[PDB]
This record gives structure tokens, C-alpha cells and sequence, in this order.
């Protein structure tokens, strides 16, 4: 699930820019 | 550009810094409904949360009902490890037990091994609980410290766990990196993700994932697994190297982009018959990685020093053909 | 050929069982006539001897006489280390002093300097007791971990003690060998002892004593003193780098057949104005030492690999071109 | 084991003393029955023959019929080089036309393509006449020369002919090995030439026959052909890249075993996308070569120093890291 | 930044034709008066300044009186350069007089010492004329080939020279750049030289006088001479090794400001026991030399390939790691 | 045909040696 | 006295050997 | 007579300039 992992890391991190 | 660490202090004082206050929930996951459960994972979550660097494993008991699911899972790996693993699997794993003491009589805790890496092959293992990011991870992955958890799977499902557990690594993972070439494979991983873009962590963490955790390998003729997760459940290996899943060679750019599946088998792998073609690869997949620095490990310290002028190319020099000047010794004193 | 060690492990296991049931003497020594010092030395010897390697050093107490004493010779030092000393000194001296607590009110246990040092500069610590032999200190010198001891001088003599002691080391020695050169330097007088005949012993020996021990710099135009012992006495330090002493160049030949001279002040020193100087010399007095084979570091694992086959040879050599392969990426991936 | 030469001198007095008085017969072949192509024979032996290292090329002149056959090969080729070839072809001709003179009204002699490539590429020319054995080839290509000849073939059949020419090589060698990698590349061959037994001779002979004479690349997306046998005929180049031969990826160990033909079409080619794929791959090959020694090659005297000793390694070394230290000014005084 | 070259080829055509139309009046000189001398300097002059590279060297006759002279000069050094003579020169020249042929019979030409360096040594000759800059020659230095002239002194003062004649360097430079050490030295300087300020063109052109024109060394426990003028005169070394002139250790930057003298013997000389040494230290001179760039030089075809790009570096780099990938082959096939 | 070349050394080599 | 340490060592060495 | 070599140098190169 560590891709899972890469996938929980960029709405976050967008959204945190955004 | 992110920030990386540099040093395994701040490995441990940061890392953990960020990640405080937050306990793992899991309780929509099979099992994780039994109160001692609960109580376990406080348990384990409070060694690991407030440990520091340098200071040893804090030895961690075990009561009835993990040995006893270890007794199965162990019992069972040894009578199947014998066919279908990697040949670097079958010396290790008999060199782990007679001397870490990998029985199903005793559950190994975490000091024994950790001491045992460092002695040949130079990996530390570091205890850790809640979400592991993808940075988190490779940070420790890339000091040649590989982060760990010493809370096992639930009794309700030993076959298959939710998510890796100890005995996930210590039979998946720690039997792989004990080697002397797989170690530098694994730490060549970690070197390529200091301060890489969240693009390009996502890439090598799939690799990763494609290469430790599912990796096929092609010695003595037939092809054997060398998987973490491929030899961490039993029914994966009967489906690994069965003639079901699609297997095709290892290709580092191939695997960056193919997908994945969760709480299902996988039908796709990748093999590589030696372990220098594996390096090489993702060698060269590092290469194209565009970085606005690059990074060098350094082991008399166990820390990192930045690339971005040619000046810090510069101090790690004398200590390059400093060998090439110790070479001289060995080739000159012999004959 | 002597047998030596090659891992950090049989460092620990076979130097404390051939040095077993041991106890030090010393009773026509001044002092060392009061119970209470033979009572610490009991202390002092049971947990170094005990000691294994991998675990923290045991925290011990200090009761009010030996931090008293301290309280002396530490004040003394810093008031005269300001003027005669070596640079490297100073700014390690106050980095000692602000991380690791350099003070006057706290005695400094051991675990926080050998956390320091593999932090930075990367040699351990390690307790010991009884009569050191000049075999088993080269062979742990080696290694990058330096043999100490825990006890101090005694009360009754606190300018000078007839053995080092804990504040010898940790004045004298520890604040060297935290450098990066001086590291280096100090390792090449190890790695030369591996296995060397016991006139080859007494050769780096003395060297240690009149380089390490006893060492004087020529940095900023004028000379200053890098000794252990040199920046451990208050006396030595007056009498160093006055003019009664004779004060030579350093050369690692005629270092090695000078004798010496116990109990008095030394009137005989050697001076190198660059530590790089100061390596490559022995480094050729190394060369013309024979030896049936020659000896490699490891700092991977922090093991040594013998010599005496070209094959041996070949698995250091992946390792020595894998860094001119990573220096394409710094090379490459700049500018 | 064979004797084999060390320097370019005993390349000359040698090889030519062990080849003296020995014409060529070829009165079978096609063509070779009018009495001019004897006494030019005669005269291109006679400048081969006697010819000694250092010496200039003794200029020989070109009569009608020979510039009339150049005209129709070389406006032939140009007009077809253009497709279907390699791309280092393409800038190399241009550079060699406008540079060297490769044009039709004027034929090229062997001095000023001398005098080009080890301006920029390293190799001489050297005329022979005879039976060239294979050694002899070897032992000069390993040296970075190449052996040629000075005459072309019979005006009879101009598209093909039954023995490699002067037009052959200047337009099928000397274009391909006037690149930095096929150079190095061809060096490597003749580097393992040095004293192997009499069945490695054939292998690499075959490899060079099936690299050099007769070699396809994949670059920009298609494949090209860069074989010297390639590209000096008409219709090779057509049967070449057509699908009627069959294609197959380029193996050292397979191409040392696979057989040839002759008078007629090659049906087997092998393919390499990459030159450093081309080295890398007989480097291996190179490796399982068992020889009683090695043989390093020494540019600032153009010589082979034989290795048998690690002594004889030594003599390397201070140049290996010479440049090692020397790339020290280059990556110190910038930035 | 002044233009240097890179290639030999235009080391030939731009330094003779912004040399061009430029006769030697030397008419106050001692003798220079005989109009056979005029006669014969043009003759020297047509030779040397159309001579193109890559040529052989135009044979030169010789008629009585250069012959009778090179009678006495020859015949009296021998019988002193078996004593106070560097030892490097003794197996040299008789090395030399064996196969090239120096006796006093026979005037040696130029191309048979040319094609004898290059077998061993690697160093080219080339006839010049007119007044030699300071900057055209070093940057032939550079390139490993040395400038020459092939008239001699004139029979009038037999003894001593006002300009550096064909016996001068076939008896002073020629037998002492024959050496491995020495001409590895010799180009060092010639490397520095490239694009350097003209102040900086003062310093190593006076280190060039004072190590290579007149250079002590120590070695057998004696001191002896290499210099080139030093080994040129009679007188001089009678003077050389006397106890009037004063001789200290070698220094560049110390002989970098030191003056000359001109007609009259040199009082100042330094020496240098192992040229070890001799090439270190300008090597460090080298270093604190400042310049916008480095310079590297190609021997595979005796180019000079800049360094202001770290991209620079690359194209030096596989090359470098080259024999580190070769030096597998010679330390893997023994033993 | 140099491999025929290679084809030459043989007989005539271990002819030789016979 | 790390050099009485050295001459220490062989007495109780050679007697050994002797 | 090179370091007059080098002293010819510059006066001709810094007239020159000058
Ligand atoms: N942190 C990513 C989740 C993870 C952690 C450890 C593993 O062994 C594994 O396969 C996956
Ligand atoms: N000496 C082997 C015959 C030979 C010689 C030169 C060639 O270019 C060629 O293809 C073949
Ligand atoms: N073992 C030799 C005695 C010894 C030990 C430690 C020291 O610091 C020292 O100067 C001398
Ligand atoms: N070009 C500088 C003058 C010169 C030339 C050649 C020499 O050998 C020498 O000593 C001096
Ligand atoms: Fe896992
Ligand atoms: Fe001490
Ligand atoms: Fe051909
Ligand atoms: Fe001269």
C-alpha cells in the first residue's frame, strides 16, 4: 500500500498549496 | 526544494517531531476489534515513538498468543522457503537462525538482529508507528537504516496482514538486505530520493515497492523470488512462480509507470537475473532524474554531504584516492 | 604471525577473556593507599570489563572529591588553553564544551562524547582496566574506537597522575582525535599495526607516544602543541613550548629509535606544520615496514579484510570506482 | 604462449621479416590476368614491403583506368550513403571530403588520411601486401594501427571484389574508425589479441569480421548499418537493411560460433544500439578469456607493457592516479 | 586571456607564420662574422622554418669544420660526464651512443633521436630559428615536444656558446628528457604554462632555467647535476660541483623570484634528491597559480582539451575510470 | 574471408606441431 | 610509559619462546 | 638568456597595450 502511500501524499500537499 | 535530512540525528529528532501525537485507528481493518490489541499497540507505539538514536532497542515481550501464531507462519515458511526463494534467501536464513536465533520456539526482538547487520552487512533497525510517509521512509532508507515495527499481525488473519508487520520484515525484508550487493542495491534507492520532487518519490518508491517488496531473480538457470512481500505470505508464493501471473524483465523506467493492487494478488512482476543489472539500472534511472544537487553518503560518519558546488566534490576526494593510494600497499607488499 | 582481530566483535570477546581476572595494583604508586579509591577501582574495572560491544556505556556516579578535583585541573586548562595550544583545539574545545557540556559543575560521562564523536568524527568509546598491552590498544587504534577508562587521578596528585586517566583522555586525547585529518591520521597508525612483528610493535608505539602523545604544529607562523599528553599536564604546558626543550622536525624513522624518559619532563619533541605532513610520512614508513600481507578498512561494516591475494584485492575494488561512477552524477547532474 | 610484439618498432622489422619474399598469386580469381595489374602489383608490393615506422607514406601516383573505376564507386556511394548508413558516417564523410579530399576527380592517398585521423582519432596507416595471417592483423590493430593497402580492385568487376582494397577501407574502415568510441571500441579487440591461443585468435576475428566489417546500429529509432563490409558495397547496402536477412541482437559468445560464407550475401547480421553496449559486452568476453597474463597499453610511448606481475601493475598506477590528482586543478580552479 | 593552442597542428602553422620573415643578425656576438656561417644559418633557417609536423626531419649535411669541432666538445664530456654527472645520464647516453649512434665520427641528425624518443620516451624534435618567445615555446613544451635547432656553435670559441646550439640539447636537454621521471616533469611545466598571464610566463620559464637548464640532484648519498646547461659546458662543470658556488634545496616559489646572470658562471643552485619531489612541488605551485580554467592533455592524439565546464571534466572521466575498469583484467587474470 | 583466414592458421599450425 | 609498554612485551614474549 | 626571453616580453607587449 506504499503507492497508496504516494497517492496520500499530493492531494495534501496540493491542497496545503491550493 | 524539500527538505532532507543530512545526519541520522535529525533522522530521529524531526521525523519523529512531525510525526507526533498520532496513534494508528485501523479499526475498520480485519480484526482490530480485541481491546489487548488496543492496548498492544499503545504499547508498541510508546517504544517506538520516544526512542532516540544510539540508545539500543528497548526489549519488548511477548506473550501466549503472538508466539503461538508465530509457531504457524515460521513452521510453515521453512518447509516452503526450501523451494521456490532466492538462493541468497537459503545461506542467510540458516546463518539468521543458528546465530540471531530465528526459531519457532523463540520470537527474535530486535536488539539480536540489529546487532547482527552491523556486525557484516551495516543496517540498523529502527522501531516506528502510525502512517509512514514516503519521505520518512527514504530518508531512513537512504542512511542505510531501514525502519521498522516490532507489533505482529492480527491472530484472526495470520495467513495475510493489513499491513507489514514485524514478522512481515524480519522474514521478508531483513533475510534480503543482509546482502552484501541487495544492501548497496537497496541503499542506491535511498541515495537517488534526497530532496527528489514528490513526482519523482512516487517513482522509485513504485520501484521500490517492484523491486524489494516483488523482485524476481534469475540464478542456477531456473528463476527464483526475492521479494519482500513475495516471501512474506504463503499463498504469493505459490502464486508468484506459478504460471498464472504475466512476468516480464526488469525495466527501472517500465516499472515507474505500471500500476499496482491492494488486498488482491499481484499479476505482474519484474525479474532480474543479477543483482549488478539491477544496480545499473536504476543507476542510469537516476541519471535522467533531474536534481538541482546530487548526494554523497558518507560511512566514517554515516552522513550526508550536499553536491551543489564542485568544491563539496572536492572534500570527498583525498578520501577517493586515498584507496587508490592504500592500494599501493596491498599491491605493492604482495609478491 | 601474531593473531589479529578483524571485526569489531572479537575486539571485545577475546581481549577480555585473555585479559580476564585482572585487577590493577599500583599500591607503590603515590597514593592510591585510601580503601575508597581501591573501592572505585572495583567499580571502575567491573563495568568495563563486563562491557560488550553494541550496548551504551553503563552511566557511573561521580561523588563530590573526584568532580572537586575536577572542578581544579578544568578551570586551570581553559585559562591556559586560550594561549600554547593547537587551533583545532579551540573551536573544538568550545563545540565540546556547549553540546557535549565541557564544564566545571558537570563531570562529562562517557555516552555523550562516543554519541558525539560517530556523530561528527566517528571513533567510539570504550572502558577498560588492568595493564593495556601495546597488542590489544593498536588493534582496537585500528578500528576507529580508542581503549579509555573512567577513573581519574587521585586526590592527593591532581597536576600529574602516574597513569592516564579519565580527564587525561578526555582533555588530552578526546579533543584531537575529533578531527577529520587527525582521524585519519590516527587510523593509518592502526591500520599499519595489523599483525606487525613485536619490533614493528614498538615502532608506531613510540610514534603514537611522540606524535599523538606528544605532538607539536607549526599553523598561523608560529608552532603550537597538538599532544595528548602534551594538552593534559599544567606543567608539560609550560615547559612545552619554552625554550629549555630541544625542538625538532618531526620524521617517523628517526621518531621510531629515539628513546624516552618516565616520571621528568620530555626535553626532546617533533614538530609538523600540516597534518597532511604528518600522514604521508608514516604512510611511507608503512611502506618500507614488510609484512606477509597488507590490511583494509571497511567502514561499511566497520570490519577489516585481509590482504594477501590480488583477489582479495578485487571486492574492494566495486567499492573504490563506485564513488568515480557517483562522482558522474555530482560531476554531471552541476553546472 | 605465441610470441606477440610490445612496441610499434618490432610491429615493422618483425612481421615483415617473417613475411618476406612472398607475392601474391590470385590468378584464379576473377580478373588479375592483364600484365598492368601485375606490374602495379609489383610496384604497390615494393612501397608495402619496404616501408618503415616513423616514414612517411611514399606517395604512389594513379593512372587513368584506377581514378576512372574511383569515379563510379564513389559518385555511387554518396548518392546512397545518405540512407540506410550509420549517422557517425554521415558528418565523418563530410569532414572527410572537405577536409582529407574525398571527392571523385581527385583520389585520396594514404599520408594525408594518416596525418587526419592521429590528429584527431589516434590511428596510422600501415601498406602490406600477401596473405595478411590473422596474428599479424591483431598484433597491428591492437596497437591502434590499422593495416591497409595502397591498390584497388580490378576494373573488371568495380562493384565487388574477391579481396578488400584501398577503396574498401577508405571508404568502409576509415570512415567508421575515425569516431572516439569505435576507436576505443576497436582497441578493446585488439587488446585481448595479445598472445591468445590460436582458437581466441578465430573467436574475436569472427567478432571482428561480425563487429566491425559487419555491424548494425539503432540509434534516432531506426537501425543503420556502420559495417566496414557494409558500407563498401553496392549491393550489400541494398540486401542489408532489406528483410530478406535475418536481424538479431549482437552477443560476443554467440557471434564467436556462429559460421560465415563467402562469394556471396551475409543472411545473419548482429545489431547494437548503442557503442558503450558494444564495448562492454566482448569487455565481458574479454574476461572469461583465460590468459597466463593481461596487457595494459601505453599511449605516451605507444607500446604494450605485459602484466604477469603486480609489479608490473605498479608502473601503471602513478599514471592511473595521476590524472585523478590532475583532475583536482581542473575541479579545484573552477567555480 | 592570450590564444594558446590545443592540437599540434597549429603549434606549427601560427607560430610560424606569426613568426615569419625573421632572420638571427647576432653579428656583435663572439665570431658570427665568416660568411659560411651566414651561409649556413640561412640554410638552417630554410629548413626549420618550412617544416611542417608530421614530416620526417629534412636530413642536414655537415662538412669538416662542424665535425672537427664536434670532435673536441664530444670527445671531452664523455671523460668528465663519468663523473659529477647525474646517474639518469650515464645509462642514457650510453643507451644513446649505442643506437643512435653518438660518437665523434659520426654527427648524429635529428630524425633518428626523434623516432627514438618517441619509441620510449615520446617527445618529438623540431628545428626553429630567429628568436624564440617565451610563450611558443613553452606551449610546444607543453605538448610533450621539444624545440630545437640543428646548427652549432661557432668553432671560434669551441667552449662556451652565446645561443643554446644542436649540442647544447643533443648533449644537455636531449639525454636527460629521455627519462620516464623527467619528462613527466618536463611536461608538467609545459601544462601550466597554458594561457598564463605573462608574469606568471616569467616565473616557471626561470623555474625552467633554474631545474631543467641547471638542476642539482642527491641520490647514491652524493649530489649530482641534471642540468641541461649544466651538462652543456666544460667550465661550468668543473664550477658546478665546486665549493665556490652556493647550493640550497630546491623551492619554486623561492626560485620563481630569485634572478640570473648572463656571461658568467651561476653562483645559485638548487637541488633536488628525488624528482618525486622535483614534481610535487611546482605541483602545488601549479595550484596556487590562478588562471580561468585548467588544461588536460589527450595522448591518444596529443591534443589539449580545455577545463572551464564541469562537462569538461566528463570527456576526461571514462577514460580515467578506464584502467580502473582495466586494471580488473591485469588483477583478475593473476594469481 | 578472414575467417577462413583463421581457417588457414590451424593445419598448417598443428601440421607443424605434428 | 606506553614505551615500557613495548618493552614490557618481549621479555615475557622471548622467555616464552625460550 | 630566456629570463631576458622574459624580459623582452613586456615592454613590446605592455607599449603595445600602451
Ligand atoms: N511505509 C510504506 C508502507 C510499508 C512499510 C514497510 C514495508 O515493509 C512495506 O512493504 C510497506
Ligand atoms: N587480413 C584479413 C583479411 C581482411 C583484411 C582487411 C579487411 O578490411 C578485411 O575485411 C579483411
Ligand atoms: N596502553 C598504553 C598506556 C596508555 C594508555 C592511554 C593513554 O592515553 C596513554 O598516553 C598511554
Ligand atoms: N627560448 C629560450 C632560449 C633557450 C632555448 C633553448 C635552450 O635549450 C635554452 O637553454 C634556452
Ligand atoms: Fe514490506
Ligand atoms: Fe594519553
Ligand atoms: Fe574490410
Ligand atoms: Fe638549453
Amino acid at each position: 500500500s506504499l503507492i497508496e502511500d504516494a497517492r496520500k501524499e499530493r492531494e495534501a500537499a496540493v491542497a496545503a498549496a491550493a | 526544494v524539500p527538505w532532507f535530512p543530512r545526519k541520522v540525528s535529525e533522522l530521529d529528532k524531526c521525523h519523529h517531531l512531525v510525526t507526533k501525537f498520532d496513534p494508528d485507528l485501523d479499526l475498520d481493518h480485519p480484526g482490530f476489534s480485541d481491546q489487548v490489541y488496543r492496548q498492544r499497540r499503545k504499547l508498541i507505539a510508546e517504544i517506538a515513538f520516544q526512542y532516540r538514536h544510539g540508545d539500543p532497542i528497548p526489549r519488548v515481550e511477548y506473550t501466549a498468543e503472538e508466539i503461538a501464531t508465530w509457531k504457524e507462519v515460521y513452521t510453515t515458511l521453512k518447509g516452503l522457503y526450501a523451494t521456490h526463494a532466492c538462493g541468497e534467501h537459503l545461506e542467510a536464513f540458516a546463518l539468521l537462525e543458528r546465530f540471531s536465533g530465528y526459531r519457532e520456539d523463540n520470537i527474535p526482538q530486535l536488539e539480536d538482529v540489529s546487532r547482527f547487520l552491523k556486525e557484516r552487512t551495516g543496517f540498523q533497525l529502527r522501531p516506528v508507528a502510525g502512517l509512514l510517509s514516503a519521505r520518512d521512509f527514504l530518508a531512513s532508507l537512504a542512511f542505510r537504516v531501514f525502519q521498522c515495527t516490532q507489533y505482529i499481525r492480527h491472530a484472526s488473519s495470520p495467513m495475510h496482514s493489513p499491513e507489514p508487520d514485524c514478522c512481515h520484515e524480519l522474514l521478508g525484508h531483513v533475510p534480503m538486505l543482509a546482502d552484501r550487493t541487495f544492501a548497496q542495491f537497496s541503499q542506491d534507492i535511498g541515495l537517488a530520493s534526497l530532496g527528489a520532487s514528490d513526482e519523482e518519490i512516487e517513482k522509485l518508491s513504485t520501484l521500490y515497492w517492484f523491486t524489494v517488496e516483488f523482485g524476481l531473480c534469475k540464478q542456477n538457470g531456473e528463476v527464483k523470488a526475492y521479494g519482500a512481500g513475495l516471501l512474506s505470505s504463503y499463498g504469493e508464493l505459490l502464486h508468484c512462480l506459478s504460471e498464472e501471473p504475466e512476468i516480464r524483465a526488469f525495466d527501472p523506467e517500465a516499472a515507474a509507470v505500471q500500476p499496482y493492487q491492494d488486498q488482491t494478488y499481484q499479476s505482474v512482476y519484474f525479474v532480474s537475473e543479477s543483482f549488478s543489472d539491477a544496480k545499473d539500472k536504476l543507476r542510469s534511472y537516476a541519471s535522467r532524474i533531474q536534481r538541482p544537487f546530487s548526494v554523497k553518503f558518507d560511512p566514517y560518519t554515516l552522513a550526508i554531504d550536499v553536491l551543489d558546488s564542485p568544491q563539496a566534490v572536492r572534500r570527498s576526494l583525498e578520501g577517493v584516492q586515498d584507496e587508490l593510494d592504500t592500494l599501493a600497499h596491498a599491491l605493492s607488499a604482495i609478491g
